[PDB]
DNA sequence: TGGATGGCACTGGCCGTCGTTTTCG
DNA sequence: CGAAAACGACGGCCAGTGCCAT
């Protein structure tokens, strides 16, 4: 076994040049340094460990390193290089695994102080090296007097990024010790340091083989992207934009600006007596200003000839308040709750910080005498709507026109196990928020989204998409969590017509989407307030559907009774919280993974969704292994390439119908695969959609 | 009372088409600098009888007029003569420092 | 006692860098 | 010429609110 990483000139998508490399042999217990020139060195080494049937340790090199070397070995020497998954090891997997409770900073993209709760003290350095690099090199580049530009600290070789690159080297292998030392993932009769491959994976934990495979086919995922209409989202700009300034024209129109105290350094005292008087703004009492200027000729000096006059503006000594001109913001709910207020609104809804809640709910309910004043409101709802939409597509700091590459794709980032359930997680950007085909703007949105915008290198011909999402997934993990309470009835139920639109009907919903939020919020304990909120009814309609459903699956309330007396000792209840005693603080995934549980009244969503989760996980593992072993090739120089995953869902764009048909019962295939996998006691589904975007296959 | 209580429909004509000189006080009710040179403003209203005529603007009820002028801070007073701004200060002054303002101007 | 798990936009307060303007020593 | 002063466009950080999806 052998620990390595590596420097280079640019993240993946833009490097071109290996600066250096360091390999950490448990074998002879000696690191080696690689330069510039060493590069060929290099791979062989890493090619020399896997000739022996040994693994190579790499901390983020599933995304990174691992890819990067295929592309540099290629560009530089003109060589193929390829680690085989199976002798692939990444620390950040491994840790993200371990440590599902804990966040960390992506390496480097986030900011550690904006993330809540503690970081995993190796992990954290790792992930600040290229920023500490940037400063000791932006430092020695100061005590020599040179200026620092972009970024670069990157763009040649020194030993100063050696070293760094060393330190990765010993911090990726102390990390490495610590975390196979965990008694729960790896037996300690075993050394793992010390191991072949195959030993390595079957002696563990089957959750670090899931993880790491995940990560491999993941990381392959991102390097696809998902073909982006560019030119679609960029009209759509401007016919949002054009929208958005009639309304702010006949919004600013209908409220009037106005003006607000700021920089105020000084407070308003009382001139009878002195007391200070806070409530006043705060005031400026300015010390430079008079009528005229000091004299400048020798009749001024005298009298003889008025001094200039002067234009400054203010008089020392005299108090005045400055203020600031506002023009009302539509998107600002501070401006909103002030102009409706001064319309005869009366809020009846505040949050903890008293401020009156001004969100969609509300404002549809608000009502005010003048006509036009009521009228505004129908136009601030849209302008909101509109924004969200700008926002997400064009002007915010993750919007989609941002993020489009080169090659026509975004290729998005995927934390394959960044929740603690064992979810995943999507940003830059995230790639599973998209608005709904259904919701305004949705077809548009949706449809930029597709393989139909991404013609073959050949061909030149549009590729087709195949969208599969597993059917009722958490309803059908439940069913198998109470068979062992109701022998299975629910597990046999669900699977008379579509549990959803089944649903839909008994509880007279209007959409299935609404079955479905429903439903779930039911599930996990929404209170008869947010019931009715979801459907939109009150409290009384709420416990209907609670004790109307609940009566059904009455099953569901022992197992929340099991649930609770597996990991609640005794709990009370306080002012602030609810203080628990802990028998076990996790629940064993159905990998063997530790998931930890936050709360007992999200016990069984933890148990839920993160059987969701894994078997998910497990089946786009699958399901892209039949795919390769029946034959087809995973790339856009192949027949299929994985496009996106969110949650219970796949979107593979495909060379031709005929692959995404079989890509579709291949993924069907893959699902009730899994299912006998674990020995799931209801049956497991999935539906399969072929279309030329996302709009249609979703 | 001798001072011109304004309003944005009526500003146009009151000020910039009155023929001789004309002080207008745009203010704020929250404003502890202008509840102060108010009194003053009174004064000044008939000791400069005849001279130049003392107008109030009450930005919140007039929200229109300030904005034109770029006002900063209050209380501003902006010397008017004919349409065109004379002199322009800032803050509530003294009675002294006010007359030795428009004096100046006068 | 509670829907859950996430990303992310946008306002507004705090704070400090920084190029521009004015009357004065 | 620089210093003291009144400024505002400006970016990094952060708390509070609320919308995106599964
Ligand atoms: N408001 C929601 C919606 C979904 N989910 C969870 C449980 C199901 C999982 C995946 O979502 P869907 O794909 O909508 O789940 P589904 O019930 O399998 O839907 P379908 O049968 O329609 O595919 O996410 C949730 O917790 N809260
Ligand atoms: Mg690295
Ligand atoms: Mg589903
Ligand atoms: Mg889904």
């Amino acid at each position: 076994m052998i620990v390595s990483d590596i420097e280079a000139n640019a993240l993946l998508e833009s490097v071109t040049k290996f600066h250096c490399g360091v390999i950490y042999d448990y074998s002879t217990a000696e690191y080696v340094s690689y330069r510039p020139s060493d590069f060929g060195a290099y791979l062989d080494a890493l090619e020399a460990e896997v000739a022996r049937g040994g693994l190579i340790v790499f901390h983020n090199g599933h995304k990174y390193d691992v890819p990067a070397l295929t592309k540099l070995a290629k560009l530089q020497l003109n060589r193929e290089f390829h680690l085989p998954r199976e002798n692939c090891i990444d620390t950040l997997v491994l840790s993200r695994l371990i440590h599902s409770n804990l966040k960390d900073t992506d390496m480097g993209l986030l900011r550690s102080g904006k993330l809540p709760g503690a970081l995993e003290a190796w992990g954290y350095r790792l992930g600040e090296m290229k920023g500490e690099y940037k400063d000791d090199f932006k430092r020695m580049l100061e005590e020599q007097g040179e200026e620092y530009v972009d970024g670069m600290e990157w763009w040649n070789f020194n030993e100063e990024m050696m070293d760094y690159n060393v330190q990765d080297v010993v911090v990726t292998k102390a990390l490495l010790e610590k975390l196979l030392s965990d008694k729960h993932y790896f037996p300690p009769e075993i050394d793992f340091t010390d191991v072949g491959y195959t030993t390595f994976w079957s002696e563990s934990l089957e959750a670090v083989d899931i993880e790491h495979r995940a990560a491999w086919l993941l990381a392959k995922q991102e390097r696809n992207g998902f073909p982006f209409d560019t030119k679609a989202i960029e009209e759509l700009y401007v016919e949002l934009a054009a929208r958005r300034s009639e309304l702010l024209r006949k919004l600013t129109e209908t409220f009037g600006s106005w003006y607000q105290p700021k920089g105020g350094t000084e407070m308003f005292c009382h001139p009878r007596t002195g007391k200070p008087l806070p409530k006043y703004p705060r005031i400026k009492t300015p010390k430079v200003g008079g009528i005229f200027k000091k004299p400048k000729n020798k009749a001024q000096r005298e009298g003889r000839e008025p001094c200039e006059l002067d234009t400054r503006e203010y008089v020392a000594g005299a108090p005045y308040t400055p203020v600031e001109h506002v023009v009302f913001n539509p998107s600002s709910r501070d401006h909103i709750q002030k102009k409706l207020q001064e319309a005869g609104w009366v809020p009846t809804k505040y949050t903890d910080k008293g401020a009156p809640v001004v969100d969609d709910e509300v404002l549809e309910g608000v009502r005010v005498d003048d006509p036009e004043k009521q009228a505004a409101i129908d136009l601030i709802k849209e302008y909101l709507m509109i924004q969200k939409r700008i926002g997400q597509s064009a002007e915010g700091d993750k919007a989609w026109l941002r993020y489009v590459a080169e090659d026509g794709k975004i290729h998005g980032s995927v934390n394959p196990n960044g929740a603690v359930t064992g979810r995943a997680t999507h940003a830059f950007p995230n790639l599973a928020q998209i608005p709904g085909v259904r919701s305004p703007y949705g077809e548009q949105c949706r449809a930029a989204f597709g393989a139909e915008h991404h013609l073959d290198g050949i061909t030149g011909k549009p590729w087709v998409q195949a969208g599969i999402d597993a059917s009722g997934l958490e309803l059908r993990c439940l069913a198998h969590f109470m068979a062992r309470f109701d022998n299975g009835e629910y597990a046999h139920e669900i699977l008379n017509g579509d549990i959803h639109t089944k649903n839909q009907i008994a509880a007279e919903l209007p959409t299935r989407d609404n079955a479905k939020t429903f439903i779930y919020g039911f599930l996990y304990g929404a209170g008869d307030e947010k019931i009715g909120q979801i459907v939109g009814a009150g409290k009384e309609r709420g416990k209907e559907l609670k004790k109307k459903f609940l009566e059904n699956t009455p099953a569901i309330a022992a197992l929340r009774e099991s649930i609770q007396q597996t990991l609640v000792e005794s709990s009370q209840w306080v002012a602030g919280e609810q203080q628990v005693k802990w028998k076990r603080r996790w629940i064993k995934g159905l990998d063997g993974r530790k998931v930890h549980v936050r709360s007992p009244h999200a016990a069984l969503n933890t148990l839920l969704q993160s059987a969701g989760a894994l078997i998910c996980k497990l089946w786009i593992i699958k399901t892209e292994e039949m795919l390769v072993e029946k034959g087809l090739k995973h790339g856009w120089d192949g027949d299929f390439a994985y496009m996106a995953w969110v949650h219970d869902e796949i979107q593979v764009g495909c060379r031709t119908e005929e692959i995404a048909q079989v890509v579709i019962e291949t993924a069907q295939e893959a699902m009730r695969w899994v299912g006998d996998h674990w020995n799931f006691r209801c049956l497991l589904d999935t539906e399969g959609k072929m279309g030329p975007n996302w709009a249609i296959c979703h | 009372d001798k001072i011109i209580h304004l309003t944005d429909d009526s500003f146009d004509t009151d000020v910039l088409k009155a023929d001789g000189a004309i002080l207008v006080d745009f203010w704020a009710e929250w404003c502890g600098p202008c509840k102060m040179i108010a009194p003053i403003l009174d004064e000044i209203a008939d000791e400069y009888q005849g001279k130049l005529t003392v107008a109030k603007l009450n930005i919140d009820q007039n929200p229109g007029t300030a904005p034109k002028y770029g006002i900063r801070g209050i209380p501003t007073l902006l010397l008017f003569k004919n349409g065109e701004v004379a002199a322009t200060k800032v803050g509530a002054l003294s009675k002294g420092q006010l007359k030795e303002f428009l004096d100046a101007n006068l």
